[PDB]
RNA sequence: AGGACCGAACCGACUAAUGUUGAAAAAUUAGCGGAUGACUUGUGGCUGGGGGUGAAAGGCCAAUCAAACCGGGAGAUAGCU
RNA sequence: ACACAGGUGGUCAGGUAGAGAAUACCAAGGCGCUUGAGAGAACUCGGGUGAAGGAACUAGGCAAAAUGGUGCCGUAACUUC
RNA sequence: AAUUCCUUGUCGGGUAAGUUCCGACCUGCACGAAUGGCGUAAUGAUGGCCAGGCUGUCUCCACCCGAGACUCAGUGAAAU
RNA sequence: CGAUGUCGGCUCAUCACAUCCUGGGGCUGAAGUAGGUCCCAAGGGUAUGGCUGUUCGCCAUUUAAAGUGGUACGCGAGCUGGGUUUAGAACGUCGUGAGACAGUUCGGUCCCUAUCUGCCGUGGGCGCUGGAGAACUGAGGGGGGCUGCUCCUAGUACGAGAGGACCGGAGUGGACGCAUCACUGGUGUUCGGGUUGUCAUGCCAAUGGCACUGCCCGGUAGCUAAAUGCGGAAGAGAUAAGUGCUGAAAGCAUCUAAGCACGAAACUUGCCCCGAGAUGAGUUCUCCCUGACCCUUUAAGGGUCCUGAAGGAACGUUGAAGACGACGACGUUGAUAGGCCGGGUGUGUAAGCGCAGCGAUGCGUUGAGCUAACCGGUACUAAUGAACCGUGAGGCUUAACCU
């Protein structure tokens, strides 16, 4: 089953009549205009690429254009592409709204997340710090120890040390889907997706049901 | 936080492979004193996108 | 991590900024062109241009506020009467960044800075 | 929010004005006890004579925190105290017939349904 | 386990220095005298005699008396 | 932005009262026991109003049965049901934090008459 | 009145962090103890190496002390490297 | 050894607050410390604040926090008074 | 016990729990009377333990302000 | 021995199975519940505290369990320095004595800016055979895998009672991980107010400087956790111990030799991330270049005049991207940033004037004023006309094709 390129607008909530504040996130999906469908006989397997949102004359390239004044759509922002399942078909130039979610109830919204930089291994990957006082010397945040004497005379792969964190791609799975706004193209899942504001969001329905 | 080996003149060239300069691109000619200077910045005479900004 | 945040350090403690910006904004409504570094020019637009915002309504509460933000009165006369009818009808912008190349002691970006009804 | 090492008040009159939470019951490393979580204490003040006495270790259940619950909408319910019931050790059922001040809804369930019928306003 | 006292590096790493438990009667024995266990551990399981059997003979001392 | 601040807007209450800090405000909240709905009031100073529109909040300080007891009340929530000024306090402050401090005749706020 | 009390100059140097190719071949910063006494300090004098001096730690005697430094015996000696 | 955060005896001692030669801000005066410009990552140093708990840390309340002034009421064991 | 090896002696106090601590017992491995014994108010940058106050000490680290770190320009070391 | 720093702790670990729990079994002197023991199994998980420098240990209290070991009895160019290997001092003791003690006791400097391998990140170069913009297939590699209690089945089966299920389902917790800021909060030296000492603005008034942001009290965006969303799975393939079916060699018996079915948190997949430098360099879609000549040492050759494409780079305005490069948005045909305008939010009734008051002050003007990073707008200033790089139809050989 495919998914559909969202926008991530912000968080705010949806209050029931019980009293229980749903935390949602507004995605707003557009209407999402595939671009080239791919078969096993030409592409070696099934999917379709769709694209969303609008772009500038000058400022879409002229191999980016021709694109897609081969399948009949305006130029949207980006391309991303939905692998088929089996029974599902889709043309050249169909346009795709939010509708399909009207039925689900659960989603996996995959964004590319916030990006906090170069960043050490108390906050990448929860290391303790050392202890702050008692005599300690320069080493209240440092990682420690990252090895053996001699017999490993070598750091392990995939050790746990600093660098970057985030600005990755990550999903989250399973969101419960609030509210299916089909009327002002929206989208609201129980939870927190990743990436900022602004940001793309690659709402699927739920591999785990 | 020492060497064992002095290194070569082979890893220090190597080294210094990304240390060679990049020159400017190209200079933006004015359209009224028609010098060159560099793109965005104003002339060495005043001038920038033709006007006279500040005498000399 | 300075996501959203706004504001440049300039190596400086946040009390020096204050005082170099103000000692920045009386000098250039006082010559109406001054020569500074690309980025101590790029924050004094977001100090001089309000100074010349304040200077459009000629009151005592405003020219209590404006000698509050330089502490300076030949500033502050020449904000209202001379600067404030000046610019009396340009919504914002008041000042303009001239990028002059590099200055020959630090290899500084320099640009002058000036108000737009200079020359 | 009760870990260990924390003075708690005692909210009924089986005879204790100050007891110490020296462990959280319900799994392992678990740090925090919100309210309707079961503490084991030790009594460190005690009135002249009654049920319980200075240096005794039995179970107790938070009533009250000072980091408060949070109800399903959002909201927040803070007290100043942090204050629990003296339950038993074998039968963990409180002590004292008497609960003093307010205790909250998420602490009324069939297992302490002798509580929330004691205290006088169940917020 | 170890020694712990004076004595250096021998000491440091080295455990020469013996427990016994003796399980039903539960009297514990701890020698660290030495700096070998063999001359430690025959001197901790020759005191469960003198800890033991004169642990008995006193008890059938009170059902004497 | 746009799309969040209408949203709200289509949730919001409509007949929320002008309450400052330092109002014996009443609130009236629901309250679902068992099964069945009834209508708890819980009546103290207002020490906190914290605005955002749809997230608006009020916290309000009582003394109840000796213990204080404080109470962040989402203001547009649907558990709210009547938000009531019994009282008009006067303070020089816009969130009373100095009255946890104080009980008795030193939590006293004079009534604003204006 | 006081080898009295609190506390600056001044004299010290108890803890900590920094520093350890330092700013400094022992110091800076936040604290710290004495502060009319067996106190502290200026300027000169005096005691010399098996000797000085030492409220005594083998301390100190010119960044050197279980016997200074400089020259000399001297190219001591070295079954060791 | 340095245009070195060290060391160096005397003398003069203004204002307001203060018990004061403390300390804060100033006068006469003298300077901004002979590398600067950006950036606002880890991490280190020097600081500020902190939810709920408050020694659970640890070799040890190390370090931080805390206490801090004057007037008056009041002040225990012990005591060589 | 600045002394006790066995030893974390045993009993009592304090602790939810106390190899430390305090009070006693004496079976002093190996205290003892000016290489002084035992007391001792005051005093100590003295050693051990406890309690209130207090707090990033810690559960568990979060943020912010400055000096470095990083980048450009100038001068330009070192151990190995 | 021209130095291989040493016990315990802390911070990281990582492997082994002789497995502490969770999983699967056999046997039981296994009725049930709970066990006992043995085989299979390393996927995850595997206490906080009192005393001691302690490892060890006892104890308090948890836990599904608090595994045993390797790794220089891991880990000091990561940290601690209580202990122990120094110098001071004392006690007990031995010695006439200097001194001595696996006897004790108080005090006692822990250095190094990373060249290389290693590892975590992030780029530059060229390669992939004309060049270019994108979209991917996934060989490979990593991450994740823990689980309690309660309820239903059922007080059923079992049992004489006491008690009390397997199998299966539904909830809701701990621990951990990831994302996030809507909420509750923290910070918020860039916002607003209170206030102390002083100083300055000619003075009163009003304000600013400095004193840790002077000391405070609130607080926007941001980042954050204690805050709240989600996650571990289901299934599938082939299995381990184990249980089988049919079944001979061996007329019986037999799970195995031919044949066949079952079987666990392990294994291969399923789930998330990276990923064609996967040189075995792949695939698909799109775009762009259709000029003339010389020369000889004839070949995948140098050179010349014209030409300079798609595109990329640079520069600039910059970013919820960021150490620097990178990545992303924007460049007048334009909301990329600042300003401006309206709003929001925060502080909590500015200044000036008037009045009440002997005055401090109070009140009306007044929810006033100011209001950072936020939200919605607006071209007001800065984002330049160019130029620079890339070229001009893409080798050879066979094959199916082609008219
Ligand atoms: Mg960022
Ligand atoms: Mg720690
Ligand atoms: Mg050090
Ligand atoms: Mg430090
Ligand atoms: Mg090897
Ligand atoms: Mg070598
Ligand atoms: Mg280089
Ligand atoms: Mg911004
Ligand atoms: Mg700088
Ligand atoms: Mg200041
Ligand atoms: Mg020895
Ligand atoms: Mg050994
Ligand atoms: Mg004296
Ligand atoms: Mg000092
Ligand atoms: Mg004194
Ligand atoms: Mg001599
Ligand atoms: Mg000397
Ligand atoms: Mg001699
Ligand atoms: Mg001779
Ligand atoms: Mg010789
Ligand atoms: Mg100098
Ligand atoms: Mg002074
Ligand atoms: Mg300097
Ligand atoms: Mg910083
Ligand atoms: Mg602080
Ligand atoms: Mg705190
Ligand atoms: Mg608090
Ligand atoms: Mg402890
Ligand atoms: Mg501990
Ligand atoms: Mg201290
Ligand atoms: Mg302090
Ligand atoms: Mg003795
Ligand atoms: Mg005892
Ligand atoms: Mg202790
Ligand atoms: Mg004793
Ligand atoms: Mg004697
Ligand atoms: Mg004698
Ligand atoms: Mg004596
Ligand atoms: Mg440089
Ligand atoms: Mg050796
Ligand atoms: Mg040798
Ligand atoms: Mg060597
Ligand atoms: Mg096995
Ligand atoms: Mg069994
Ligand atoms: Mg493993
Ligand atoms: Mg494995
Ligand atoms: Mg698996
Ligand atoms: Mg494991
Ligand atoms: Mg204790
Ligand atoms: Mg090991
Ligand atoms: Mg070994
Ligand atoms: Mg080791
Ligand atoms: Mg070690
Ligand atoms: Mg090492
Ligand atoms: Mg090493
Ligand atoms: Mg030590
Ligand atoms: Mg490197
Ligand atoms: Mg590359
Ligand atoms: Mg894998
Ligand atoms: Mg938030
Ligand atoms: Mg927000
Ligand atoms: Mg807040
Ligand atoms: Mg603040
Ligand atoms: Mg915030
Ligand atoms: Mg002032
Ligand atoms: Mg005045
Ligand atoms: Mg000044
Ligand atoms: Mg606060
Ligand atoms: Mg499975
Ligand atoms: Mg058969
Ligand atoms: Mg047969
Ligand atoms: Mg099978
Ligand atoms: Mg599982
Ligand atoms: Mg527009
Ligand atoms: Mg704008
Ligand atoms: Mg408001
Ligand atoms: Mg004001
Ligand atoms: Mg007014
Ligand atoms: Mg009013
Ligand atoms: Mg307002
Ligand atoms: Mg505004
Ligand atoms: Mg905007």
């Amino acid at each position: 089953m495919i998914g559909l390129v969202g926008k991530k607008v912000g968080m705010t909530r949806i209050f029931t009549e019980d009293g229980v504040s749903i935390p949602v996130t507004v995605i707003e999906v557009e209407a999402n205009r595939v671009t080239q469908v791919k078969d096993l006989a030409n592409d070696g397997y099934r999917a379709i690429q769709v694209t969303t949102g609008a772009k500038k004359a000058n400022r879409v390239t002229k191999p980016e254009a021709g694109h897609f004044a081969k399948a009949g759509v305006e130029a949207g922002r980006g391309l991303w592409e939905f692998r088929l399942a089996e029974g599902e078909e889709f043309t050249v130039g169909q346009s795709i709204s939010v509708e399909l979610f009207a039925d689900v109830k659960k989603v996996d919204v995959t964004g590319t997340s916030k990006g906090k930089g170069f960043a050490g291994t108390v906050k990448r990957w929860n290391f303790r710090t050392q202890d702050a006082t008692h005599g300690n010397s320069l080493s209240h945040r440092v990682p420690g120890s990252i090895g053996q004497n001699q017999t490993p005379g070598k750091v392990f792969k995939g050790k746990k040390m600093a660098g970057q964190m985030g600005n990755e791609r990550v999903t989250v799975q399973s969101l419960d889907v609030v509210r299916v706004d089909a009327e002002r193209n929206l989208l609201l899942v129980k939870g927190a997706v990743p990436g900022a504001t602004g940001s793309d969001l690659i709402v699927k329905p739920a591999v785990k049901a | 936080a020492v060497q064992q080996n002095k290194p070569t003149r082979s890893k220090r060239g190597m080294r210094r492979s990304h240390d060679a300069l990049t020159a400017v691109t190209s200079l933006s000619v004015d359209k009224t004193s028609g010098e060159k200077h560099l793109r965005h910045h104003i002339t060495a005479d005043g001038y920038y996108r033709g006007r006279k900004v500040i005498a000399k | 991590m300075r996501h959203r945040k706004s504001g440049r350090q300039l190596n400086r403690n946040s009390s020096h900024r204050q005082a170099m910006f103000r000692n920045m904004a009386g000098s250039l409504v006082r010559h109406e062109i001054i020569k500074t570094t690309l980025p101590k020019a790029k924050e004094l637009r977001r100090v001089v241009e309000p100074l010349i915002t304040l200077a459009k309504t000629d009151s005592v509460a405003n020219r209590r506020l404006a000698f509050a933000r330089t502490r300076d009165n030949e500033i502050v006369a020449k904000l209202f009467n001379e600067l404030g009818p000046r610019f009396a009808s340009r919504a914002g912008g008041y000042t303009r960044i001239l990028k002059c190349g590099f200055r020959a002691g630090d290899n500084a970006p320099m640009a002058y800075i000036e108000l737009v009804d200079r020359s | 929010m009760i870990q260990e090492q924390t003075m708690l008040n005692v909210a009924d009159n089986s005879g204790a004005r100050r007891v110490m939470c020296i462990k959280v019951l319900g799994g392992s490393h678990r740090r925090y006890a919100g309210v309707g979580d079961i503490i084991k204490i030790t009594i460190k003040e005690a009135i002249p004579r009654g049920k319980v006495k200075k240096g005794d270790v039995l179970k107790a259940v938070v009533v009250r925190t000072k980091k408060g619950v949070r109800r399903p909408d959002g909201s927040v319910i803070r007290f100043d105290g942090n204050a629990c019931v003296l339950l038993n050790n074998n039968s963990e059922q409180p002590i004292g017939t008497r609960i003093f001040g307010p205790v909250t809804r998420e602490l009324r369930s069939e297992k302490f349904m002798k509580i929330i019928s004691l205290a006088p306003e169940v917020l | 386990f170890r020694s712990s006292g004076a004595g250096g590096q021998h000491v440091n790493t080295t455990d020469s220095a013996i427990r016994i438990t003796h399980l039903p009667t539960g009297i514990v024995v701890e020698c660290q005298d030495e700096r070998s266990q063999h001359k430690n551990k025959a001197k901790a399981l020759s005191v469960l005699g003198a800890r033991i059997h004169a642990a008995e003979m006193a008890k059938r001392q009170q059902a004497e008396a | 932005s746009n799309i969040i601040k209408q949203l709200e807007q289509e949730q919001m209450k409509q007949d929320v009262p002008s309450f400052r800090p330092g109002d014996t405000v009443e609130v009236k909240v629901w309250v679902v026991e068992g099964s069945k709905k009834r209508l708890q009031a819980f009546e103290g100073v207002v020490i906190a109003i914290r605005n955002r529109g749809l997230h608006s909040a009020f916290t309000v300080r009582k003394i109840s049965n000796g213990e204080g007891v404080e109470r962040v009340f989402q203001t547009h929530s649907p558990v709210v049901d009547s938000i009531s000024v019994k009282r008009r306090g006067a303070v020089r402050k816009a969130k009373l934090y100095y009255l946890r401090e104080r009980t008795g005749k030193a939590a006293r706020i004079k009534e604003r008459l204006n």
